[PDB]
């Protein structure tokens, strides 16, 4: 999963 | 403390002390040979082999080469390979391994070894903990939470195992059975649990539920150095960035790019509109738990600076006048996107993952009343054809209580004041 608009994933990269 | 000798090698402590103070001495070069040596003239030895790792991990560290790091992963499992290897080196030695294993993004391969960690240390909840967070990593959330909730079970105080469980509960939208978790685990004060990732999901979940002690936490969350501030709590962040919550196109300096999708906006909306009739299978659902009510769906052109042919396959006007500009079409941390919201719609006030973006909004189809958007302290509406610009590191909310659908384009730039080094090397997001 990507974080696009929001910090949701435990890591974004 | 770490006893890490086994009988054999007890009986070489002097060749083996002799190595490593070479590597400790920055040395790096000679101490290989000098391991190498033991591991030849003693190749069942723990200590030896472990010493050929360490000084081939610092060797990875001055070239800066992942094959030698590579080797340093297989020489630290090799640890593991050989017999009567003491417990607390076997430990050391595999955990660097897993390390290391994330540094590259072997996160497949570490998980392995954190599996096998758990197996044979069953007792060690610290290793259990970094299982868990070996399946974050791959985005396996089942299996991280059966982990943290094994771990909790054994040991219902472990604040590390309840800030990543009550991560996982926010995650799953279990908003209130989050909160006691997060809260209770930042608190604990246990190492790890100082993150502000936590800080982040405290305060939204607070939000969400209406209790007011949300920016209790966003200032304490500030205080410690996590969010540059209360109202801007992005998380991957390049500091010193000039941060405000609405820029003009002026102080933004991409003012060609804002002329070109004023003049041209028309044709911008008309392609959008044909996707929404012909094609409305590209508009996906926004999925990031964001709303509390309605529909909220995205048409994405580019992200990660990446193009979707088959996307512009629908809108190639548009994508052929954006190609002209690399500040957006470039931005691996943004996205260009259609993003249309029907009324009954609500977005909880949230926040963008990076400061490194603006975002730029083009009206397109905006009607009359009903629509209207906040970040920070203040709201605005759009206008068809008119570009509004924020920065969404800060907190932003969205409000859709129109009687017709209201359709807008979104163009993420990079932060003008970033170096064109930094927007090459910045990892996209
Ligand atoms: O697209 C919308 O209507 C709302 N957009 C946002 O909240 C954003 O761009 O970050
Ligand atoms: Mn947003």
């Amino acid at each position: 999963g990507k974080c696009k608009d929001g910090l949701g994933e435990y890591t974004c990269t | 403390k770490p006893k890490l000798l086994n009988k054999f090698d007890k009986t070489i402590k002097a060749e083996l002390d002799a190595a490593e103070k070479l590597r400790k001495r920055g040395k790096i070069e000679e101490a290989v040979n000098a391991f190498k040596e033991l591991v030849r003239k003693y190749p069942q030895s723990p200590r030896a082999r472990y010493g050929k790792a360490q000084c081939e991990d610092d060797l990875a560290e001055k070239r800066r080469s992942n094959e030698v790091l590579r080797g340093a992963i297989e020489t630290y499992q090799e640890v593991a390979s050989l017999p009567d290897v003491p417990a607390d080196l076997l430990k050391l030695s595999l955990k660097r391994r897993s390390d290391r294993q994330q540094f590259l993004g072997h996160m497949r391969g570490s998980l392995l070894t954190l599996q096998r960690l758990v197996q044979l240390f069953p007792n060690d909840t610290s290793l259990k903990n970094d299982l868990g967070v070996g399946y974050l990593l791959i985005g396996d959330n089942d299996n991280a939470k059966k982990v943290y909730e094994e771990v909790l079970s054994v040991t219902p105080n472990d604040g590390f195992a309840k800030v990543h469980y009550g991560f996982i509960l926010k995650a799953q939208n279990k908003i209130a059975e989050s909160i006691p978790y997060l809260k209770e685990g930042i608190e604990s004060g246990d190492p790890g649990t100082d993150d502000g990732r936590f800080y982040f999901h405290l305060g939204d979940a607070m939000q969400r539920v209406g209790n007011k002690e949300a920016y209790k936490w966003y200032e304490l969350g500030h205080k410690r150095g996590h969010f540059a501030s209360v109202w801007q709590r992005s998380l991957y962040n390049v500091n010193g960035l000039k941060a405000q919550p609405w820029w003009t196109p002026k102080e933004t300096g991409y003012t060609e790019l804002v002329k070109s999708l004023e003049r041209n906006w028309k044709l911008i909306r008309d392609e959008g509109l044909a996707v929404m009739d012909k094609a409305k299978g590209l508009f996906l659902p926004e999925d990031e738990n964001l709303r509390e009510k309605g529909d909220w769906s995205q048409f994405t052109l580019w992200q990660q600076g990446r193009r979707n042919e088959n996307a512009c396959k629908g809108a190639p006007k548009t994508c052929t006048l954006l190609e002209k500009f690399p500040e957006t079409t470039g931005c691996r941390r943004g996205q260009i996107k259609y993003s249309i919201m029907h009324p009954g719609t609500h977005v909880w006030p949230h926040t963008g993952p990076t400061n490194c973006r603006l975002r730029m909004h083009l009206g397109l189809v905006i009607p009359k009343e009903g629509c209207k958007i906040r970040c920070a302290n203040e709201t605005k509406t759009w206008e068809e054809g008119k570009v509004l610009i924020f920065d969404d590191s800060f907190e932003h909310e969205v409000w859709q209580d129109a009687s017709s659908f209201r359709l807008i384009f979104i163009v993420d730039v990079w932060h003008p004041e970033l170096t064109p080094q930094q927007r090459r090397s910045l990892p996209a997001i």
